[PDB]
């Protein structure tokens, strides 16, 4: 997710190389959150793509939501 | 396990701790693999 960010989003100008990309950067972070959930009911913390306009500030909230994703790698 | 790791100082317990869990990560990438590709046994051709 880091890796994603860092590469599309042109950090010193607070600008995303195109809004897809931004999507992109997003539902993948969505998916990591489902795969560090296990309980129906719980909503998302990235609820709207608007969130990753300024995305490493906001980011890091819900990486850290979701502790293991820094400690595994991607599933296969 | 604990009573064997007694044995040892924090510094090489310590040491060993490290080791372990990098493994542990090329494990679950290749279990993963593996259950997906169905090549959780690989067959060896030849000999070293």
């Amino acid at each position: 997710v880091h890796r994603m960010v860092e590469l599309m989003y042109v950090k010193h100008e607070k600008r995303w190389i195109d809004p897809s990309l931004k999507k992109l950067t997003g539902d993948f972070i969505r998916r990591v959150e489902e795969r560090f959930t296990s309980v129906e009911g719980q909503p998302s913390l990235l609820q709207n793509y608007s969130d990753l306009d300024e995305p490493y500030p906001a980011v890091d909230r819900i990486l850290a939501a979701y502790p293991e994703a820094s400690t595994q790698l991607i599933n296969a | 396990p604990k009573y064997l790791f007694a044995t040892l100082d924090k510094a090489q317990y310590e040491a060993y701790c490290v080791k372990v869990q990098a493994r542990q990560k090329k494990a679950y990438r290749f279990f993963h693999n593996g259950l997906i590709n169905n090549k959780l046994f690989v067959a060896k051709d030849k000999a070293p």
